[PDB]
């Protein structure tokens, strides 16, 4: 997966190649988004303070006489949505 | 005290002020003057309300400041709701999220309206018990005038559980979606029946059904996130389902109007739009308006008059509007004293309409509420002469300002 | 931290007339009393679309005198700076930045109460049940002044999570928002462990529940942002926030529908004030003729606020028309619409006194006798320029001991530096050598 | 926090323009973006004939 | 229950 | 370790003494003294920094310093104070418009700094104890002058049990977050080194007091805040340029909040300086945008160079002197550096030689400054350098004569270029 | 093998030990002062001590700049890098263009790190724990070692870890007879699998079935990887991980992607500096080529000033085609080689001459040499003659196509008369202009 | 398909009885163009994996 970067890709073991191509003295420097965060942990605890002056639910509700399946449909899809990518954003939750 | 709205450049227009021969009063719903430019937009005005005939095309042209906007504002007033009047300047279809024959497309069908008739049945009452048994439970609701039991089944109770944990609220219940709406701690309980069947009018236009129906909560129509719809396909299909609406009793169509101001700002790409955007069945009425003479039109070298390519001039009917007298100046300006606050002295007013008739009008208009405001300064309640004239040495208008360019600056 | 601070208000007397020299304004008479009317009539709150052009050479205090209007109006109402350069965005259509800039000059003023919940929390308790999810969580609640008991939503116990409280720590919610705050763990507790990773607070005092009012105060802008691109808070549409999150060309459905509507729905029921405010285009002579073709429907709008634009040019092509000339930069179709207000070009003694009012302004002493030099230099240059010398002379000054600016400090501070007029020459003696 | 959030409100009809049920074509036969993270060259061009 | 314990100690350092 | 001399390394700063008087050829700048002396001028009003917009414009020739003196500047004022240093050119963005690139231009040469100071506990680890249960456990700790014990609540033994820390690690807790951060191993963390294991990463333990109080600075960029703060995803502050900071209520938003700060004392400004390098690349938009980006409170000092006269602006056909217009223009200071004496461009080549780690002859410098005095400053810097490759390939000590000659030969100088473009190749 | 292309002749500058040209070294001929310049600026790059060094290689079309441009990335050799671009690459979509120049500056500086790293894998025969006296009161079963049994093809060897390992090795869930990774330095356990000599024989199952490790039980190596600074940032920029939500930016692609000064200077040179001065890395700072410059904009023309001014730069080859011409991007300035006078003022020229009809037979010779054709000696003369009077490139391209009709014809080599028919065939820029200029 | 949707709950109990047969069956020769396949084929449907979010 990582077809052109500094990192590897996910090896098996030490018995194939590209296990001893790739330093991790590399990998050190990537610093995927959680040291981001925790190393503007700091800085975050601080200088983040901006909040819009008003703040209201989703862009609208849309009532009528509805298609009866339209409903559950939707309620479906954010069950979907929200039981898999929440805890994603679980590490976002302190700027938020 | 204030509302959102307050006096603008247009306020004094409350209609177009003609009799029912479509034969203009010299001054009434607070338009002057302007006889043969207002009569022809009267007759375009009942052309719209007939509605029988599509994508017809009204230019109305002349100087600066000669009622052109001010007869549009007018056919709009007097044209009143519940029928589409999409406004829009030319400069409007230079976009940046889709392009500007679709932005002029997607003009054209915010003014075509479908009148849908709807029957629901709707709840109206004061709380007086709600149960949970964990589940069904019971619901007692109060008008003034009786009180009953209903039954909470599932969905019902799962409704009113979402802001639940209080009483003698008293709310709506719509019985067709559960929709509870409340209208607070029992402002006064109501009156009459409790559950009557209720009917709803709603007109929507057509570029809402395109957009609700382009997507999955398509309706955005609230934030212009749409990009460009499918056209052809979701939006040919939406031709064919509201004409298969109507002429079955589902729907009516209502076709409304689509007002370009300064369509001097279109260039060729939106004007060869416009040939034929105009001739579909679902073509609203466009009115447009320019003050510009024979110049060159946007996007190319080609010199044309009102500044619109010439085959679209074969398109569309042109009304003029002529520039005003003494008599109707200094009407025109006491409309708008009138709109505003002010009260002003005869000699006053004759003054303001030398001073409007020698520069420009919309200046004179400009120059009423400053003398106003400088009478208020020296505590008067009529605005004299001298107001007048104080004002008109403190604020130049374009005439004077450039005669003052005799001394130098940037270029 | 100064750059036009001298100017704190348009100095006119109770007749409104300008007194010559006060409040840091020392010349424009009659600019600065017709910019009296405009005061008067942006505090009316009777008017809108109503649209001022400050012109006249570069200089000559036409942003002084636009600033002046806002320190005249003072913090209460919108005052919303603009460069015209500003209309040339990559991520929204150029007609839209300006339609939304109207939008954020009207002020509302709206009174909100919020209902908290705080104190240290004795006790939780989620109240299971089949579906099979949570149904509520039940909380306990303490403070200096008294106890309480609650049940709260299933977000709340999610947020609550997201927080990961414990029982007998100190926490904050407000139930509109729904938001949640871990405070730290109660003061008594410090002695627990030796070292610990918490942080320790007294106990929270005042109810355990309580109310209180709070006027806040948004623009028009506020209310149409937050219903086109909400944070909602309550909800995973934070992926609309995210992976897309631009600025989108909101449109006349919403912002001269809903949001006028429930505006005016607030107004009318005693919860909000409206407070138009001012849009103070600055360099407008470089607009787009699309931007100053949209002008015309935008000063015509009721509800629109005042507009005070300021323009520099003499007569010059209209940016985008490539061949149309027109006065100020600005097409005679929109100049049509506005009150022009002259700005004079000022002579020696007024440029001296606003020399002397800078001076004062950033703490530096200077003599009389190198005060009437700075006056020569800027009749000789202009008074921005001979303005400008006057910091690096009192450093001069402070590096030979002197406490105050002399002769020579102005003299080799304007042998260093050159104005633009005298750099001119340099570069067309020897043109062929600068490029 | 505004509760002024806004509902937008339609018919039922609008809502349901774009619904057929037994006039709308099956598109099963030529969905090929469907096949490719879900069927293999072996199946189709070996196994099925 | 089960009160696994680690240590690491500065043993002579 | 490895930043390789460029056309400036030789400049280590302005020149100037405590009066701010331009040294001839000393700190490595040489000769320009009245533009030197300007420059000392204005960086004296950036360091005092109570005067927020003022601009300077540093014109003259190419090549007589310009980029120079503007690096001598940076140099001089050294770091805790922004300087950015950017390219007219690099306004002209795809993702956001010329006007919010030259505002995050402006805002990135602001620091707000909040100074703090907060406790620690910092010291060898003698021992650490833990037990599964809710589990618990002791810490003991040493410093050169004490030792003193510790027991733990659960979440430390969580944030110590997440570093795998052990004895003879040397470490920092903080009273208030509790992260632990082993500096390294103390001289007792030596393991059994019976088998394979982790190296022997030794560091002195730490001295006096185990518990001690000391000061934290956190300086962001006003840019840096004003990103962070605009949307939740903000890693986009490394991530991209990727912005179109929304104004309403950021700015503003922002500026309230720092002056707040200010005011209160809890943070400190530390205004800095932006400098504009190639200024006439710049829009008449963006130059209109300039005029009241300046007149602001939180706006830098920039410094802006320009090599051209009188010549139409950018945007438009208005001629102008700098090709920048009067409007802009007269919210400035100019500086005009002048053409080098045979002198300065001898010592110029000396110095940079110098720099360059290069012998050369009396007469290869009298050869060489010749060179550089009929063609071009730049061209006999280049030189230099090609001519010591010459001379190390014939294993030369030093650069003679006939290496300057030989490489002079062997490359051209626009000049000459010119002169041998008479074939008609592509017009 | 592959295939050849315009320049898969030159080898090299062709430069002996003096840096001069006898006539004809390493595929290159002629140009003896053009490739002697450039042999000086070679040696300039392999020095590592100039950063921004930029040199422009300007002549008639044809005249090798190109050539003798890529020979010097022969002469360099495939460790440090070099990095080509042409001078239309920089006009995007995505992102502005003097961030594409910036992009290529720095993905012209290597940076090759060497690391050794350690390790020991087997099946796991052995897994007892060691027993010591009570450190404290007595709770008994006090583990001070761990033993641990590893089997290679090579031989069986136990081994002694400290009990971190047990407690990793257990919430790693090994079991004795699988096949385990151990890292010294680092001290992580992981399972590879459970070994092959007890088969999948019916077991169907995915997890790795790994066959017994061949070689030592104890492994190290140095591994040795060269990164460009421009891959850190990009790594660094949009970063991979399956946490994070940001980190599933993953149905979108990435355009807006301009790299910020920030991260490229602030949080990405330390890291460099501090592995190059620890004793892990060593910089090998590359070339940058950039041919048909002359098509880069005034904007772009005006961010090399600055860009080649740094510290952190390479040494940039630049090569040019035109005459004194308008540069891109103004209104009718013009300036030679479609460049700038002020960034000419910032290069060392290379003037590349035009080839004499006896240069022109020995190019056609090698070229004939390279794309494996057999001429004859009089093709070969009538190949040069026809090439005198046209351009070099299209005397050589015939070569090919008269080779196919030679092959056709039933000839081993070209004969005279295979060239006299392509040169009928196919015409050249020069004649195809006559007709042009002849019917309408 | 073996396409499930749910019209609404019986009119006993809301939607009519249907009137008809309770397998119905008919012709649709209704018409499509290749564009329209084209579009239909440019993005995929369903999936419930990271495809949800390109839904
Ligand atoms: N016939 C009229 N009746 C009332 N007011 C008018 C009439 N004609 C012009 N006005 C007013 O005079 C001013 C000129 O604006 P307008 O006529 O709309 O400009 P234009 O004709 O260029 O669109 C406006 O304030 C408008 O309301
Ligand atoms: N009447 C005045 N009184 C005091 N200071 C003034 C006055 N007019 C101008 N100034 C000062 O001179 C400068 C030039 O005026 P300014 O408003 O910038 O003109 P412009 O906007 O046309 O450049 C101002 O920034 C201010 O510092
Ligand atoms: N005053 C000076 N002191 C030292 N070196 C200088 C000086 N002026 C110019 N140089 C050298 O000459 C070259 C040209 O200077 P530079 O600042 O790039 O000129 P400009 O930027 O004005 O075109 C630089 O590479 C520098 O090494
Ligand atoms: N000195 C040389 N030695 C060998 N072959 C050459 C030489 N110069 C040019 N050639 C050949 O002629 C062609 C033209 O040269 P090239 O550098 O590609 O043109 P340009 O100078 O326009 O880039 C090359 O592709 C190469 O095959």
């Amino acid at each position: 997966q990582p077809v052109a970067s500094p990192i590897g890709p996910r090896s098996p073991g030490p018995s194939h190649p590209t296990f001893w191509t790739y330093t991790e003295a590399a990998h050190r420097a990537v610093l995927f988004p959680q040291q981001r965060l925790d190393q503007l942990s700091e800085i975050i605890e601080r200088f983040i303070f901006v909040m819009p002056p008003v703040e209201a639910p989703p862009p609208s509700l849309h009532a009528c006489h509805p298609p009866p399946w339209l409903a559950p449909r939707q309620a479906a899809f954010q069950e979907q949505l929200a039981s898999e990518l929440w805890p994603r954003a679980r590490p976002l939750h302190r700027i938020v | 005290v204030t509302r959102i709205e307050r006096i603008g450049a247009h306020s004094h227009i409350r209609g177009l002020g003609l009799d029912d021969a479509l034969e203009p009063r010299q001054a009434s719903q607070g338009m002057v003057g302007q006889l043969a430019a207002r009569r022809a937009a009267g007759v375009v005005l009942e052309m719209i309300r007939e509605g029988k005939i599509a994508g017809r095309a009204v230019l109305i042209a002349g100087q600066p400041g000669t009622g052109k906007t001010a007869i549009a504002m007018g056919m709009a007033q007097a044209l009143g709701p519940d029928t589409p009047f999409t406004a829009i300047a030319g400069s409007e279809i230079f976009s940046l999220e889709m392009s500007k024959t679709e932005a002029l497309t997607q003009a054209f069908r915010r003014s075509i309206g479908v009148r849908i008739k709807e029957e629901t049945e709707i709840i109206e009452g004061e709380v007086v018990e709600i149960q949970i048994d964990r589940k069904v439970g019971k619901l007692t609701l109060k008008t003034t005038e009786m009180e009953t039991i209903y039954d909470l089944g599932t969905k019902m109770i799962e409704s009113l559980t979402k802001d639940k944990v209080q009483a003698g609220d008293v709310i709506t219940i719509d019985k067709a979606t559960g929709k509870i709406s409340k209208l607070g701690r029992s402002v006064q309980c109501p009156d009459g029946e409790l559950q009557k069947r209720k009917e709803v009018v709603h007109t929507v236009s057509l570029h809402e059904i395109d957009v609700i129906n382009s997507r999955t909560q398509g309706f955005l129509a609230l934030f212009s996130g749409d990009t460009g719809e499918i056209k052809s396909e979701v939006r040919e299909q939406i031709n064919a389902k509201v004409a298969e609406w109507r002429e079955e009793g589902k729907a009516e169509i209502i076709p409304g109007v689509l007002f370009i101001d300064e369509v001097h700002m279109l260039d060729i790409e939106s004007f060869s739009f416009l040939n034929r955007a105009l001739e579909s069945d679902m073509a609203p009425v466009l009115i447009m308006a320019t003050n510009r003479g024979i110049t060159r039109i946007r996007g190319t070298s080609y010199q044309s008059p009102h500044g619109i390519p010439i085959d679209l001039l074969d398109r569309l009917l042109i009304v003029s509007t002529t520039p005003y007298s003494e008599k109707d100046t200094k009407q025109i300006l006491r409309i708008r004293c009138e709109e505003e606050d002010v009260e002003m002295s005869e000699d006053a007013y004759t003054v303001l309409t030398r001073i409007g008739l020698e520069t420009s009008l919309r200046y004179a208009i400009q120059l009423i509420t400053a003398a106003s405001l400088v009478c208020r300064k020296r505590k008067g309640t009529e605005v004299q002469v001298d107001d007048i004239k104080r004002v008109y040495s403190l604020f130049l208008d374009e005439s004077r300002s450039t005669q003052y360019m005799k001394e130098y600056q940037d270029a | 931290i100064a750059s036009h601070s001298h100017v704190k208000g348009l100095g006119l007397d109770e007749s409104g007339l300008a007194k010559q020299a006060a409040s840091g304004l020392v010349g424009q008479e009659n600019a600065r009393e017709a910019c009296g009317v405009i005061v008067e009539l942006i505090k009316s709150k009777k008017m809108a679309g109503r649209a001022v052009l400050l012109a006249g050479p570069p200089g000559t205090g036409k942003t002084a005198l636009a600033l002046a209007i806002a320190q005249e109006l003072g913090s209460k109402v919108p005052f919303c700076p603009m460069v015209g350069s500003e209309v040339y965005s990559t991520e929204i259509k150029k007609t839209e930045v300006l339609m939304e800039n109207f939008r954020r000059a009207i002020g509302l003023r709206i009174k909100e109460t919020k209902e908290v919940y705080e104190g240290e929390v004795t006790e939780l308790t989620p109240c299971e049940t089949e579906n099979k999810t949570i149904s509520h969580v039940i909380i306990g609640l303490k403070t200096a002044k008294g106890t309480k008991q609650l049940k709260l939503d299933p977000s709340i116990f999610e947020s609550l999570q997201k927080e990961r409280v414990e029982a007998g720590d100190v926490i904050y919610i407000e139930a509109n928002s729904g938001a949640v705050k871990r405070q730290g763990r109660c003061d008594t507790y410090a002695t627990e462990f030796d070292l610990e990773a918490e942080e320790y607070v007294p106990l929270p005092k005042g109810d355990v529940h309580k109310k209180k009012e709070i006027i806040q105060d948004v623009t028009l802008h506020d209310l149409d942002v937050a219903n086109a691109r909400p944070q909602g808070g309550q909800d995973i549409l934070s992926m609309m926030g995210q992976l897309m999150k631009p600025k989108k060309t909101e449109i006349t459905d919403k912002l001269r529908g809903e949001i006028n509507k429930v505006v005016n729905k607030y107004i009318d029921q005693g919860i909000a004030e409206l407070v138009p405010g001012v849009l103070f285009v600055d360099e407008v002579h470089m607009l787009d003729i699309e931007c100053f073709t949209y002008l015309h429907r935008a000063l015509e709008s009721s509800i629109a606020p005042i507009v005070i634009f300021a323009s520099n040019r003499g007569n010059c092509v209209i940016r985008g028309t490539e061949d149309i000339t027109s006065p100020h930069g600005i097409p005679l179709d929109l100049l049509d619409r506005v009150m022009i207000i002259r700005t004079m070009l000022y002579t020696p003694q007024e440029m001296k006194q606003i020399i002397k009012i800078r001076a004062q302004t950033e703490g530096i002493n200077i003599s009389e006798e190198a005060l009437n030099h700075l006056g020569e230099i800027g009749t000789k240059t202009t008074l921005r320029y001979s303005v400008q010398l006057l910091t690096p002379a009192n450093l001069l000054a402070k590096i030979n001991g002197k406490d105050s600016i002399e002769k020579e400090h102005v003299e080799e501070i304007s042998e260093l530096f050159y104005d633009a007029k005298s750099s001119a020459k340099i570069l067309a003696d020897q043109q062929d050598k600068y490029m | 926090i505004t509760p002024g959030i806004c509902f937008s409100t339609a018919s039922l009809v609008l809502r349901a323009t774009d619904v057929h049920p037994l006039q709308r074509i099956d598109m099963g036969r030529f969905d090929l973006i469907g096949l490719e993270g879900r069927v293999s060259r072996y199946e189709a061009d070996t196994f099925l004939p | 229950g089960p009160i696994i314990t680690y240590h690491s100690v500065t043993v002579p350092r």
